[PDB]
């Protein structure tokens, strides 16, 4: 049964979906720049790219955990995993990049 | 822009914050974040200097080159005690140069160093501006604070500090009596008062009494904790939960300093809601291999996973008394400051040790230091 309330919390989570879309963006431009180079000083510029990358992400996942839903709010509680799952997987990729450069 | 009226400036470890008496009130400045506290953090990147909220946030991404707890450093020699102990402690590095320390850091490309209060004047100047802003006319005049122990080196490198900012330190204040200024403990008719100030929060814990007479304070004795604070709290929440992760689950999330923070930051939020709520809820999804983490903490809990370092905050008031020569009965006045005394069980603690002596909670425990001081400011203008 659909309640005014749950649409609060839609909207919420909407607003982070968009933020990290924002932030995604931002990773595939570093991806393209870590793929071009690929193709040393380089790198380490790209490091300080994929940690504040990384850190955007953390910061949405802390702000997604202040969220308590409902079992009631099956949408909101659905689209709340997606997103952390979204995240988690962009994360993984941050990973990738830094693991790759500044390697001795 | 106009001349502006005094600030009072309580610089601190961990936050500094500031304030200003307009309309006979005391108002705490919010800064550009909206934060009436301001992290005191500096952080040196490739491209810029930022201070407060700016240069913290980035602290993830930038280690090294970050500095903060300047006032641990400040006023003291390289061969201190306390700085060799704490410099273990910190990501940036500290160096002696000719008996003094400075911090070493990365700023646009060069190695380059920087005295405690050089990195405090920094910190000051982003409170200057935070006040401008707000004001609209130009602020010089203020009041500093300082911790009551703070020797003459330490008294003197913060008022280079204040000078270094451009501001015209009209005082400088024990932090304990601009707590007693605050709920104008000095202006209370009668004979000599003996106050004992409850200091619990900025990563430090001090206890200090002071007796008033004919306007005069004088410190009796200082004790406490210098590494005791709010983040000794979270951990013990922490533990707790990896601990119970490992019983639901089998797996160890504490290798994973992701699984760590995420569970972390939901810790202090907990704390936090657990000072006015006998209960606060977590819901993590997929905290660790997928797994999610939907918990909840009592109050009860909360306060037996720290018994023994809540009620090691009553030893340091014994230890103080005990030097002021002074019994429990003799103290007229108890003020609480820092955060860490919003919680029920160090208020309860206090007020049995003190058999039901009500205690002076009303102004904000973090803006407490920095309204006396702001008060102090106004009858210095
Ligand atoms: C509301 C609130 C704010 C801050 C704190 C704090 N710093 N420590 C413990 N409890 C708190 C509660």
């Amino acid at each position: 049964s659909n309640s005014p309330q749950e649409e609060v919390e839609l909207k919420k989570l909407k607003h982070l979906e968009k933020s990290v879309e924002k932030i995604a963006d931002q990773l595939e431009e570093l991806n393209k720049e870590l793929t071009g180079i690929q193709q040393a000083e380089a790198l380490c510029k790209l490091d300080r790219r994929v940690k504040a990358t990384i850190e955007q992400f953390m910061k949405i996942l802390e702000e997604i955990d202040t969220l308590i839903l409902p079992e009631n709010f099956k949408d909101s509680r659905l689209k709340r995993k997606g997103l952390v799952k979204k995240v988690q997987a962009f994360l993984a990729e941050c990973d990738t990049v830094e693991q790759n450069i500044c390697q001795e | 822009m106009s001349k502006g009226p005094a600030v009072g400036i309580d610089l601190g470890t961990t936050y500094s914050c500031v304030g200003v008496f307009q309309h006979g009130k005391v108002e705490i400045i919010a800064n550009d974040q909206g934060n009436r506290t301001t992290p005191s953090y500096v952080a040196f990147t490739d491209t810029e200097r930022l201070i407060g909220d700016a240069a913290k946030n980035q602290v993830a991404m930038n280690p090294t080159n970050t500095v903060f707890d300047a006032k641990r450093l400040i006023g003291r020699r390289f061969d201190d005690a306390v700085v060799q102990s704490d410099m273990k402690h910190w990501p940036f590095m500290v160096v002696n140069d000719a008996g003094r320390p400075k911090v070493q850091v990365e700023y646009k490309g060069e190695t380059k160093s920087f005295y405690p209060e050089e990195v405090s004047s920094m910190v000051l100047t982003k409170m200057k501006e935070i006040a401008e802003a707000y004001l609209g006319k130009t602020v010089t005049n203020a009041v500093v604070t300082v911790p009551a122990y703070f020797n003459d080196s330490q008294r003197q490198a913060t008022k280079d500090a204040g000078t270094i900012a451009g501001l015209n330190v009209l005082r400088i204040i024990n932090e304990p009596t601009a707590a007693a200024i605050a709920y104008g403990l000095d202006k209370k008719v009668g004979a000599e008062r003996n106050v004992l100030i409850f200091d619990l929060g900025g990563g430090t814990f001090d206890v200090s009494i002071l007796t008033i007479e004919d306007g005069i304070f004088e410190v009796k004795s200082t004790a406490g904790d210098t590494h005791l604070g709010g983040e000794d709290f979270d951990n013990r929440m922490v533990n707790h939960f990896i601990a119970e992760f490992k019983r639901k689950h089998k797996k160890d999330i504490s290798e994973n300093k992701r699984a760590v923070r995420r569970l972390r930051t939901a810790c202090e939020r907990a704390k936090r809601t657990l000072s006015s709520s006998t209960q606060a809820s977590i819901e993590i999804d997929s905290l660790y291999e997928g797994i999610d983490f939907y918990t909840s903490i009592t109050r009860a809990r909360f306060e037996e996973l720290n018994a023994d370092l809540f009620r090691g905050t009553l030893d340091p008031v014994e230890k103080a008394l005990r030097d002021a020569k002074l019994d429990k009965s003799q103290i007229h006045d108890i003020v609480l400051v820092g955060g860490s005394t919003r919680i029920p069980k160090i208020q309860k603690l206090l007020q049995d040790f003190f058999n039901g002596k009500e205690l002076n909670k009303s102004i904000n425990p973090d803006e407490a230091v920095a309204y006396g001081a702001a008060v102090q400011a106004a009858i210095l203008s």
